[PDB]
């Protein structure tokens, strides 16, 4: 008979580390064994 | 639709926007920059989705 309000936050608590993946040297490649 | 085009790997990464979504005049004209991607229709329509 009670309808809680539902509320709109959504906690998440989780971290990613770091992308180091520009600094890198990047190349678009082909068709594998380059 | 495409919004915008990447051109490049690493370090060209402009990320040219479509003359669909970019910064119009009062008239309707664009003021920055954009691309065009001009598409040869095929079958099963999928006019950006389909195969060349």
């Amino acid at each position: 008979f009670f309808t809680p309000q539902v509320l709109a936050l959504e906690v998440d608590c989780n971290i990613e580390c770091a992308s180091l993946l520009d600094l890198y040297g990047q190349i678009e490649v082909s068709r594998s064994t380059f | 639709d495409v919004e915008s085009f990447q051109y490049g790997d690493e370090a060209g990464k402009e990320t040219i926007p479509s003359f669909t979504k970019v910064e119009k005049n009062d008239k309707g004209r664009p003021i920055k920059n954009y691309a065009f991607m001009i598409v040869k229709p095929s079958i099963n329509g999928a006019m950006n989705f389909d195969v060349q």
